[PDB]
């Protein structure tokens, strides 16, 4: 039954485990997801100009 | 007889060193037991501890 307890101690140790990377993920991604809409929108503003300034020089 | 009154006495004396070592070689036993048990979810509780703390680290790595 010493062997019982070791068996016990697995139990925990695997199912948090499980579950706590199993949401780790899931969050963080949807952070990054959220992140990823906002820098595009950065992006909206500073697009029309970029493309002038990049228009003018390689004319001549 | 006293003589013989003395011969029971003592081997019965006797009788009773035998199972006093009897019982602490089933003492000694027990309490080993006892610590190896102790010792042995010592070593499992450690690692499994560590197991985590780590795994959990790969999470954030991703």
């Amino acid at each position: 039954e010493a062997e019982a307890k070791a068996k016990a101690l697995e139990a925990q140790y695997r199912e948090r485990e499980r579950a706590e990377t199993e949401a780790l993920l899931a969050r963080y991604r949807e952070r990054a997801e959220a992140e990823a809409k906002a820098v595009r929108e950065k992006a909206m503003a500073r697009l029309d100009e970029a493309v002038a300034l990049v228009l003018k020089e390689v004319l001549p | 007889s006293k003589l013989e009154a003395i011969l029971s006495q003592e081997v019965e004396a006797e009788i009773q060193a035998l199972l006093q070592e009897a019982e602490a070689k089933a003492e000694a036993v027990k309490r080993e037991a006892e610590e190896k048990a102790k010792a042995l979810l010592q070593a499992r509780e450690r690692a499994l501890e560590a197991q985590y703390r780590a795994a959990l680290r790969r999470a954030e790595s991703a």
